[PDB]
């Protein structure tokens, strides 16, 4: 009996260890109302969380507590974890030990303060923080190979060979789902359809998930988009109003492969995956090309795998065979790994206990992280 | 054609026209179409069903005001064509549009359909030699005569902050919010009804804009002025009747700096300025704080510069020099910039010829913009 | 605790009674009969001196708490229903009267629109309030009034009473009873508001959209030869006993049209819902449209709810509202109490909640200390 | 529920323990919301081409005296019970008592404590 709780910037995936898929999946947001001095009606919650805030988007200002895999407002994150254990999962945190997930190369204060809350506020019996990328490999039953776990908050590239990780080869890029969502708003505003508010940004994320797809040749796709209106698809908003996004459909996910569009002055998700493999030892490169995994929900874009293969193959040597690993459950790839890890009898020892936390302090986490 | 170019500012509230030779705009009239309020069947009433600028101001109470441009976007194009036709009337300028070339001043990050249709009208309806769409912010710097400078241009329709350093505008650091002078006029009408004076009519909305422009001071501390008993300064209406404005005077334009009070999800005028600087690169931040320029009519509020300086200082880093350099001609700054730009021999290269638009296509106007 | 009293001070009529009741106990014209004055002065009057307003409200609240209701004012709480954007000095005076003179325990200044929503039970709904002075609309989404997307036009009782008086004076046909069997025009210079109100209620009705649209173009006479529908029969109304006013059939179905007339601006009682709904947040559109509420005594007029809902669906197809509000299903809520006494019923339902009332409501001990009533304006 | 939430929140502020978890934290009544009609009943075609008798329809004054279901027709309008009247007793700000009336004010003109400016 143990709890796996993925603390993703976009969506918080929580559930019991051993189960196939996560029990409760809700958007990680806190909804505070745009209140005036006028008195409010009955059935009023001071701050709404998750699926409740997703229902009452109209009035509530949606504030994401985790920004680029860094917890900015801890009071907000506490209210999400309270919604996770007590309401969503229907379980006491004192009974079950809780596994959390942190992105690699995050600030040290993040892991420090995270565990402090779990030990003091919720009074958990044991707490282990893990790297999202390390878990994602277990999903595919692969010990060897690199992963390109692109989330809503961040995208990170962690090469692991024969159950041994290369820490110095790890590269983090701040370009992620929320930056693409923010980019899609700007180009939709250029077409005509203006989306400004926090509630409207959530509707633009629903537009992104459904329509947007990765093009094989961007320049070739822009030529077809100009000539014919075949790529132009219609989407119905919450309001009866319908919109035809056009070429901006495949223009949004292009930003992943060339950040110049967003204006970050950084390497693309294809180029960073190559650079990470080159930073590793020369011998093991072979297996990393052969076992390139794509994880998170930012790798569920239709035809990212085809475009990824093409771009890596061009950069990589001709003799090498480049196979991209795209399992059907990419969105729940971080959690399903956690469920496999927590269930294993070996992992029982690796848990950090309250007694261990009390004596040493919150600094113990940095030793027993990975 | 060598004959003098005609600058025209597309201000949502007030459109400012004139020749490039003039130091100031000779002809500047309100941007609204005036039709008779009662649907005219009979003779001896207001004939034509069109009253623009000074003719409208004379017979204002009889007519019904309808603004053609909202939030820096043209809603009714038929109305805007009549307005631009009145610019080339016997009343203002008194010239052929076919002879003189034109310069438009569209707000930043507007819809591309707005720019394309604006060009189509000025090339097809009027037989213009050449047209050039420009950004309102870039012009404001030419007027003042400095290359580096952030331009907080608070218009009637839209308030936007564009950072430009050494003649280089960062397009990602641009910030645009719809809460502008027109919204302040709308919110003042609500507070005037809370004082007990209704301005229900579209004509009666114009005198609320006059009340705002005459008497509305921005308090340095809003909470202290609320507790203090007001003088209740009397304003005289067109009919002759007096109205005591009282606390509505100062707590109306406050909604610029704090738009959450009414319940509008926006950043605020102090916030968009700071955010635009913070979004730009770290090296430039100090110079961009050291060079801020106020543009448009919604900066002329009494004690605006006093409040903004205080509200920017607390958000901005400690011990940083913040100079908010307002010109004396803030309202007419955007046009004077265009008048200088138009006069230069470089402008001859920048504009798009009528034959160029026929051959090249639609993109011609967009690609030459920058 | 005792059952808290509910008062709702309006320009035409005031609703009064006790909390946890099916409807209001007393509903009476908001006036007071002062010695010397032949016509009784109106108790609520905006933009006058505070001392003169204080005396009128002191006189009125006294009549409500003794002649109409029979209960001690100091003993039990108050739930003062007043519309949003009610003038500052008036609301400040009304509280100051209750707290100083009567010495009430605590007053709760509820907005009429949010109270009307409670009566149905639905958490989110659009609320139109066609009153005496102004016909106001205010979208309420899940307990939060959206002041950003407010709407008001002077197309209520006062604007309708004035329109009736004007039309009657043009086609004036009275039988005085002094060789006045023949049509006698404007024997009386002005008609008293009490008579005009009784004519409006009994004689005048709201026409169908199809017939109404013809009536609009008919009286305009826009290059057409007698293109009006057949009016109802002329009704004879007694004035001050002997004088019998013959009301023309045209006046009955034309007087109402001033509310639903476009008048170039595109500003009717119908348009005000769609003007507000278009300005609302994009997520809230479909929920508010589906849950419409029509309160106010002006909407009691026979066949108003059918004309409004029809006029809405016609103005939807108009090119301005066709893009945003094109494919929307507008459905009206039928509140439990009558259209006049929806506002009051909410305050009573709220007054029955003793636990929440005491907390939200402003106590006298707080007012005596501070002297600052909380409002939707800045503090 | 709001009272318990407000009480729990207030005693936590009064305690000033910074929401210290000593113990474990955390039947329903559901009303159905009123159904919205697609089309409200139109004005009956009788109102068009029918003489209106002012005797049959009721005036505002007599309409509003029966507020619970104020009926347009006279045949619907039922007679309401007679309104009870009040016996006033005066008490001052500084002074306590002043004047009052007996327990049998019905058919009596006697004051329990007679006090008036003309009587001093
Ligand atoms: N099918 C999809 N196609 C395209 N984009 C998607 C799709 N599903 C989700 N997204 C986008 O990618 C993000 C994926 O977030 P996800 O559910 O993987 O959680 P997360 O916060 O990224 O967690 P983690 O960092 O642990 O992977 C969403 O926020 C959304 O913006
Ligand atoms: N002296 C003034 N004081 C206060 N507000 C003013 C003053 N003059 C103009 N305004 C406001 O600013 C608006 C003018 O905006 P303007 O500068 O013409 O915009 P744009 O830059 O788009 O042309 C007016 O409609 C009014 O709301
Ligand atoms: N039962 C009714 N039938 C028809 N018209 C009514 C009825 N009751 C009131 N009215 C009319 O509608 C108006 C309603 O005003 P009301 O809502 O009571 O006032 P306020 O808006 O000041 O609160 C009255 O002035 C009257 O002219
Ligand atoms: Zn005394």
């Amino acid at each position: 009996a143990a709890l796996v709780v993925d603390n993703g910037s976009g969506m918080c995936k929580a559930g019991f260890a051993g189960d196939d898929a996560p029990r409760a999946v809700f958007p990680s947001i806190v909804g505070r109302p745009r209140h005036q001095g006028v008195m409010v009606g009955m059935g009023q919650k001071d701050s709404y969380v998750g699926d409740e805030a997703q229902s009452k988007r109209g009035i509530l200002t949606l504030k994401y507590p985790i920004e680029h895999g860094i917890v900015t407002n801890w009071d907000d994150m506490e209210k999400i974890w309270h919604h996770t254990f007590y309401n969503e999962l229907r379980v006491a945190p004192e009974e079950h030990p809780v596994l959390l997930t942190e992105a690699p190369l995050n600030p040290k204060a993040n892991r420090e303060k995270m565990t402090q809350i779990m030990f003091e506020t919720f009074n958990t019996p044991a707490m282990y923080v893990a790297i999202q990328a390390v878990l994602s490999l277990y999903a595919s039953g692969r010990t060897t190979g690199i992963v390109m776990d692109s989330g809503d908050g961040v995208t990170h590239t962690v090469p692991i060979y024969e159950g041994y990780a290369l820490p110095h080869a790890i590269l983090r890029l701040d370009l992620a789902g929320r930056d693409l969502t923010d980019y899609l708003m700007k180009i939709l505003t250029e077409r005509g359809y203006s989306f400004t508010t926090t509630a409207e940004r959530e509707i633009v994320r629903d537009i992104k998930e459904k329509l947007c797809y990765v093009a094989l040749d961007f320049e070739q796709e822009m030529a077809t988009a100009a000539s014919s209106s075949s790529l132009e698809k219609s989407y119905e908003l919450p309001d009866g109003q319908v919109i035809t996004i056009g070429n901006e459909r495949f223009r949004c996910p292009e930003a992943l492969f060339q950040p110049s569009f967003l204006g970050m002055e950084s390497c693309g998700i294809h180029e960073t995956t190559f650079n990470s493999i080159m930073k590793c030892d020369v011998d093991i490169r072979k297996d990393l090309y052969a076992n390139t995994v794509l994880s998170g929900g930012t790798t569920m874009y239709p035809g990212i795998a085809d475009r990824m293969q093409k771009e890596i193959t061009a950069l990589a040597p001709s003799t090498m065979k480049i196979k991209i690993i795209a399992p059907p459950e990419r969105k729940y790839s971080v959690w399903i790994g956690g469920s496999i890890l927590a269930s294993l009898s070996t992992f029982q020892q690796m848990w950090i206990s309250k007694q261990e936390y009390d004596e040493s302090g919150p600094s113990i986490v940095h030793r027993k992280c990975f | 054609i060598a004959n003098q170019p005609v600058v025209i500012d597309n201000g949502s509230g007030v459109i400012k026209a004139g020749f490039a030779g003039d130091q100031i705009p000779k002809y500047c009239f309100p941007n609204y179409v005036g039709r008779p309020k009662h649907v005219r069947v009979m003779a001896g009433a207001l004939e034509g069903d069109i009253f623009i600028g000074p003719k409208a101001e004379e017979h204002r109470g009889l007519l019904s005001i309808r603004y053609p441009m909202e939030h820096g976007i043209v809603k009714d194009w038929n109305d805007m064509e009549r307005i631009w036709q009145y610019v080339y009337s016997k009343d203002q300028l008194q010239t052929f549009s076919e002879e003189h070339p034109v310069l438009l001043t569209e707000a930043p990050l507007n819809p591309r359909k707005n720019r394309e249709r604006a060009a189509e009208v000025f090339f097809e309806t009027f037989n213009v030699p050449a047209l050039f769409i420009s950004m309102q912010a870039v012009l404001s710097l030419y007027a003042t005569g400095r290359t580096t400078g952030v331009v907080l241009d608070s218009g009637d329709g839209v308030t936007h902050a564009v950072p430009i350093y050494e003649g280089f505008a960062m397009p990602h650091s641009i910030m645009r919010i719809d809460i502008a002078g027109r919204d302040v006029s709308r919110f003042l009408r609500l507070y005037l009804r809370k004082e007990g004076y209704d301005f229900h009519s579209s004509s009666e909305f114009e005198i609320v804009k006059a009340i705002k422009e005459r008497a509305c001071y921005l308090s340095i501390n809003p909470q202290k002025d609320e507790t203090l008993e007001t003088e209740k300064a009397q304003y005289y209406l067109p009919d002759g009747s007096t109205i005591e404005i009282g606390p509505s005077r100062f707590r109306a334009p406050e909604l610029l700096f704090r738009p959450d009070l009414i319940g509008e999800e926006s950043e605020g005028i102090h916030e968009v300025l700071v955010f635009a600087i913070q979004k730009s690169d770290m090296d430039l931040r100090r110079t961009l704080f050291s060079n801020i320029v106020l543009s448009g009519g919604s900066t002329l509020f009494k004690g605006f510069g006093d409040r903004l300086l205080s509200e920017v200082k607390k958000l901005a880093p400690k011990d940083v020099k913040i100079r908010i350099s307002a010109p004396q001609e803030r309202l007419y700054s955007t046009w004077i910039g265009g008048s200088i730009l138009a006069s230069l021999d470089t402008f001859k290269k920048m504009w798009v010829s009528k034959k160029e638009y026929e051959e090249d296509g639609a993109r011609s106007i967009h690609r030459k913009t920058f | 605790e005792k059952t808290a009293v509910v008062i709702d001070l309006g320009e035409a009529f005031t609703k009064c009674g006790f909390a946890g009741e099916t409807g209001p106990r007393c509903i009476i014209p908001s006036v007071i009969k002062k010695a010397g004055m032949p016509k009784p002065i109106k108790v609520v009057q905006y933009n006058i001196n505070t001392e003169e307003l204080y005396s009128y409200l002191k006189e009125f609240i006294h009549i409500l708490y003794f002649r109409h209701l029979l209960v001690n004012p100091r003993d039990r709480r108050v739930v003062v229903i007043e519309s949003v954007l009610c003038p500052s000095h008036f609301r400040e005076t009304l509280t100051r009267v209750l707290f100083k003179y009567f010495e009430v325990p605590s007053v709760l200044l509820a907005p009429s629109h949010l109270m009307a929503l409670l009566t149905l039970g639905i958490n989110s709904a659009m609320v139109l309030d066609c009153g005496y002075r102004e016909s106001l609309v205010l979208p309420i989404y899940e307990g939060i009034p959206v002041l950003n997307c407010w709407g008001a036009l002077p197309l209520g009782g006062k604007a309708l009473h004035k329109e009736l008086e004007t039309q009657l004076l043009e086609q004036c046909t009275v039988d005085t009873g002094a060789a006045k069997e023949q049509s006698l025009p404007s024997v009386m210079g002005s008609i008293p508001e009490g008579v005009l109100e009784d004519i409006k209620v009994r004689t005048c009705f709201v026409s169908d959209l199809t017939r109404g649209l013809k009536i609009q173009a008919a009286k305009f006479n826009i290059d057409g030869n007698t293109e009006r529908p057949s009016p109802p029969p002329n009704v004879d109304y007694p004035l001050d006993g002997e004088k019998i006013l013959h009301v023309l059939g045209s006046i009955r179905d034309s007087v109402v049209e001033i509310l639903f007339e476009q008048d170039n601006e595109e500003k009717s009682v119908a348009t005000l819902i769609l003007d507000s709904l278009m300005q609302c947040p994009i997520d809230t559109r479909k929920q508010l449209a589906e849950n419409l509420v029509i309160i106010g005594g002006t909407s009691m007029l026979p066949g108003f709810l059918h004309r409004l809902l029809a006029e809405i669906r016609y103005l939807v197809e108009k090119p301005k509202y066709k893009k945003t509000l094109g494919t929307k299903t507008f459905r009206i809520h039928t509140p439990p109490a009558k259209a006049n006494c929806v506002a009051w019923l909410g305050g009573a339902i709220f007054g029955a909640l003793q636990d929440i009332l005491g907390s939200r409501s402003v106590s006298k001990e707080y007012y005596n200390q501070t002297g600052r009533i909380p409002d939707w304006c800045s503090l | 529920k709001e009272k318990v939430e407000r009480d729990r929140k207030k005693l936590a502020r009064r305690r000033n323990y910074m929401p210290l978890a000593f113990s474990q934290h955390t039947k329903e009544i559901k009303i159905e919301p009123a159904q919205a009609v697609d089309e409200v009943e139109p004005l009956p075609e009788d109102y068009y081409t029918r003489p209106v008798n002012l005797t049959e329809v009721t005036t505002l004054q007599q309409r509003l005296l029966q507020p619970d279901f104020q009926p347009i027709c006279a045949s619907q309008l039922y007679p309401r019970h007679k309104h009870l009247l009040i016996k006033r007793s005066l008490r001052c700000r500084q002074c306590e008592h002043n004047l009052s009336k007996p327990e049998f004010n019905p058919t009596s003109i006697k004051f329990k404590i007679q006090l008036v400016a003309v009587n001093y």
